[PDB]
DNA sequence: TGGAGAATCCCGGTGCCGAGGCCGCTCAATTGGTCGTAGACAGCTCTAGCACCGCTTAAACGCACGTACGCGCTGTCCCCCGCGTTTTAACCGCCAAGGGGATTACTCCCTAGTCTCCAGGCACGTGTCAGATATATACATCCTGT
DNA sequence: ACAGGATGTATATATCTGACACGTGCCTGGAGACTAGGGAGTAATCCCCTTGGCGGTTAAAACGCGGGGGACAGCGCGTACGTGCGTTTAAGCGGTGCTAGAGCTGTCTACGACCAATTGAGCGGCCTCGGCACCGGGATTCTCCA
């Protein structure tokens, strides 16, 4: 029923209700709202022109699902990024185009700072962080600075935080409020979806 | 905003309910004033240790367990409520 | 007109109420009597609904057993209504006062 | 993970009479009840270890301490129970 | 190998638990050290207490001919017979009533 | 002859005996009850001169506390001399019995 | 074996009990019920006494002994060790 | 080297042992670690309840016209006073007596 | 060896009435009541600690628990003379 | 001693919400082995509990006498009970905004454990003064007749 | 409403004596100086429960009035209890004599604490049906006045 369209585990999330058109929703894909009430949704907002179906919709809808769940999890990056895979999605949907989506994922929040590599401790003398290691196990993933891939079957220390001095804002908000500020972030998806492209090949 | 004179709630009809369960036929009529002056006390003797206890673990919402254990250091104690 | 006599309609009321466990106090001014009290001690305080009802079945069970004992006072003496007198004798003795 | 006693006290009914019930309210009183007693009998037998200045807690102290709480007949069956267990257990 | 494993109650034939009440001895602030025959003396005392009073309570019941167990049934019990009385003599039960007593002079004649 | 009129010695002794902080009962008397009511629990018994007189200090103790709530009882029915159902009436109020 | 020691607790012995009570006048039937009333009192305490001397294997009943039973029981006694 | 030796009573001006106090704490089953503090808070009032009783017995005394302290004066004192008698309300004093007292209807008219 | 308080007893008297003296029974009585009310607070601090899960007894739990156990003015001026001692040992 | 009449008890038909049973899994109970100290057992020393006898006098015991307190009976009148009307506030649904309790990693200070050593507190003598014990005296209170 | 006799209680003086205040010697427990690790405080986030407002329907509190019966005072009568005197009896005190059991060392072993690896029992979530509350009608019984 939600605009994700997949099926999330009930221990990963908390159902939400929509007043007007009265659905089931993601708590998670929402921004976990402090009521279970909310007064519209994405169908809502935008009309009877939003096609769930295009790729960039879908991607922002992983990007939310992956960043809202590490932050209510509270404990940090998990060990693999297939117990991650495994834990938020289930094993039926698993496909090669989630897996790019996740590693696309992945890259986004490498380029905002989000989550930074360990070189010699803390990244920042006030921002709070947790720290984790990290073995690395799917192929893809791409250091945006370095321009360099990442070596399989090796374990690394990573670096996790909330409150990024410098993030995007599609990820950030809780709720959406009007159309331009939902076609301004699809058109940031197209961006940052064309560097990507730039800087894998 | 500030509750007063909220003790003549206790109705005399009230009164007269608990004193039959109690098994007394025939009562007098300056018994409902000297009634309300010995609840009063009462209720004012548990309700301060159940502040007590309360300040001690720094909260502001008194709960059944406080209620509980100020009965039961007065010799009163209750079945039935957690515990 | 069929009156009953004094004193019929009273011995039937004891049957009542000595076979039935429910409350005898109206809950909503009950509420209101305790809110008040609490205000000497710390304001701006709040109530779970469960710690309410845990005051009541105290409070209840206090002044229930009390009466019984001011009854066998007023028998003693050769009488039959309560006076105020016969609650003040079942306190001293009791050790409250 | 909170523990109570209801799984136990469910299987004693079910020995006395085979074919009745209880209710939540009720369940909850029984809980209490078994609190109760656990901190009188325990509570008497650390002060009689105290005052003979022992360190260990052993069958003796759980006996005495029985016959100072429980009345009258209570206290003589209580007694038998008590110590018909401790030597089944030795025994395997 | 290890040769299976067989619960402390099975073997002195009872029904409460008898791990769990030697864990809560220890971590309670009693003594230095716990032997190892207290905790089946106690459990087999608290057994025996509970036996007792649901056998009364259960025939109130059926003497009211119902097939629950209620506070109202667990009061009449307590009071009726004497020596759990005297046990329970600070004791509130929630919802339980007083037993049906008039004296004998309120009566008409 | 000069007698002195009904109840003027009883309020004489009452502060005499109210002034003192002796005992009142004989010593050697006492001690034989407490043997006697000992057998029953275990024979041949020994006592320590301190533990006999520990138990007749309690003792006295309860019994002129006792007297105080009966004279209570004895005015609340407009009488001055004390009866039996006097000591009942206190006793069941207080809990003993 | 002793026996009918009750008596002992003579009449002119409870009128000086009840005069520093604060009674003025006696009835005639308080001397038999008043006999019956220590009697039970002293049986409660001198059963728990004897309780703990037998978890100490002792012989001999002390002063601590009756000290801890009457504390036990909610009269506490100052004045004799403790 | 070492540097004397200063009593931690003499530190916090008091009367009472502070050593001692600590001692007994430890070693009592209260619980598994004692502060630093404690022993100085409960020596304090320890002392305080002491000077209240002996200040009100030595006046007693010297009414009656002598210079020590025997029970019948800690009697007096305690049962005079009213926040000290609700204390101890069910403790019995060995060799102390009774207060006087009359009820007035007995007195002659 | 046996102790008692009864050493420091004799000081304080001496502040407040520089010249009486003291019986021995009444020794006695004064030595029983200090270990009483030892034993009330200090058994009250102890279920503190339990109900909030804690393993420390520490200052709080000794203030508290005098306001539980005296009544009326006693309870105020003995907190007062319980933190002006912690302060000065603080300091020194 | 008999009828009316009101209050209580007994039977059958409906429906709904709470108590009883099943399953996955995870965390607490079980099994096997090592090491150190608490308490069981034997022997000895000297304290305090028990038993008996003679003597002096204080408290317990039995009896006569009469006045004051307890108990039953009668008459007044005032205060509480029973029933019908009119009025006030408790009770039940629904909705909304926000306060405060619960969870988790990070960080640092406070308490337990160990070794050395020396003053504070306890056990044992010693003398002297506060309290105990007679005696002579002065004052206050009760009771009967005036 | 007094006068005076008779009895009980408080006051000042002079000798004894044993319990309390003080001094001395000795040793066990508290203080000084370190180190290591974990227990409790803090900030950010999640999310449910307590508090306040609005409207309608009906159960319950408030008021008035007529009688009936119980609380209270007064009076009379029979006897149980207080006061005083003479005779009898064990309590209390000072000895002597004897032995049981309390209290303290010394030796050594069986028992409880602690750790690592393994696994199954109990907790949380979910369905499902039947025990009990409610309503309507007939039958039975208890109270009251002729
Ligand atoms: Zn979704
Ligand atoms: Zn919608």
């Amino acid at each position: 029923s939600c605009e994700c369209g997949l099926e999330v585990p009930k221990a990963a999330t908390v159902l939400k209700t929509c007043k007007s058109c009265r659905k089931t929703l993601h708590g998670i894909c929402y921004g976990n709202f402090l009521h279970s009430s909310i007064e519209k949704c994405f169908t809502c907002i935008f009309g009877p022109s939003l096609d769930t179906k295009w790729s960039k919709f879908q991607d922002l809808m992983m990007i939310r699902k992956v960043f809202r769940f590490l932050v209510r999890k509270k404990k940090g990056f998990p060990a693999s990024i297939t117990e991650l895979i495994d834990s938020f999605i289930n094993v039926e949907d698993q496909n090669n185009e989630v897996k790019e989506r996740v590693a696309f994922a992945l890259f986004v929040f490498f380029l905002d700072e989000t989550l930074c590599l360990d070189n010699g401790g803390k990244p920042s003398q006030t921002i709070r962080y947790v720290t984790s290691s990290v073995l690395v196990d799917v192929k893809g993933i791409v250091i945006p600075n370095t321009r360099k891939q990442l070596n399989v079957n090796h374990e690394y220390k990573w670096h996790f935080t909330t409150s990024s001095p410098k993030a995007e804002s599609f990820y950030q908000e809780v709720l959406p409020n009007s159309r331009k500020q939902v076609e301004s972030w699809l058109q940031d998806i197209t961006n940052l979806r064309k560097v990507y492209s730039e800087a894998l090949s | 905003k500030v509750l007063r004179d909220n003790i003549q709630g206790i109705t005399k009809p009230a009164i007269r309910r608990l004193a039959r369960r109690g098994g007394v036929k025939r009562i007098s009529g300056l018994i409902y004033e000297e009634t309300r002056g010995v609840l009063k006390v009462f209720l004012e003797n548990v309700i301060r240790d159940a502040v007590t206890y309360t300040e001690h673990a720094k909260r502001k919402t008194v709960t059944a367990m406080d209620v509980v254990y100020a009965l039961k250091r007065q010799g009163r104690t209750l079945y039935g409520f957690g515990g | 007109p069929h009156r009953y006599r004094p004193g019929t309609v009273a011995l039937r009321e004891i049957r009542r109420y000595q076979k039935s466990t429910e409350l005898l106090i109206r809950k909503l001014p009950f509420q209101r009597l305790v809110r008040e009290i609490a205000q000497d001690f710390k304001t701006d305080l709040r109530f779970q609904s469960s710690a309410v009802m845990a005051l009541q079945e105290a409070s209840e069970a206090y002044l229930v057993a009390l009466f019984e004992d001011t009854n066998l006072c007023a028998i003693h003496a050769k009488r039959v209504t309560i006076m105020p007198k016969d609650i003040q004798l079942a306190r001293r003795i009791r050790g409250e006062r | 993970r909170k523990e109570s006693y209801a799984i136990y006290v469910y299987k004693v009914l079910k020995q006395v009479h085979p074919d009745t019930g209880i209710s939540s309210k009720a369940m909850s009183i029984m809980n209490s009840f078994v609190n109760d007693v656990f901190e009188r009998i325990a509570g008497e037998a650390s002060r009689l270890a105290h005052y003979n200045k022992r360190s260990t807690i052993t069958s003796r102290e759980i006996q005495t301490a029985v016959r100072l709480l429980l009345p009258g007949e209570l206290a003589k069956h209580a007694v038998s129970e008590g110590t018909k267990a401790v030597t089944k257990y030795t025994s395997a | 190998t290890r040769a299976k494993a067989k619960t402390r109650s099975s073997r002195a034939g009872l029904q409460f638990p008898v791990g769990r009440v030697h864990r809560l001895l220890r971590k309670g602030n009693y003594a230095e050290r716990v032997g190892a025959g207290a905790p089946v003396y106690l459990a087999a005392v608290l057994e025996y207490l509970t036996a007792e009073i649901l056998e009364l309570a259960g025939n109130a019941a059926r003497d009211n001919k119902k097939t629950r167990i209620i506070p109202r049934h667990l009061q009449l019990a307590v009071r009726n017979d004497e020596e759990l009385n005297k046990l329970l003599g600070r004791v509130t039960i929630a919802q339980g009533g007083v037993l049906p007593n008039i004296q004998s002079v309120l009566l008409p004649k």
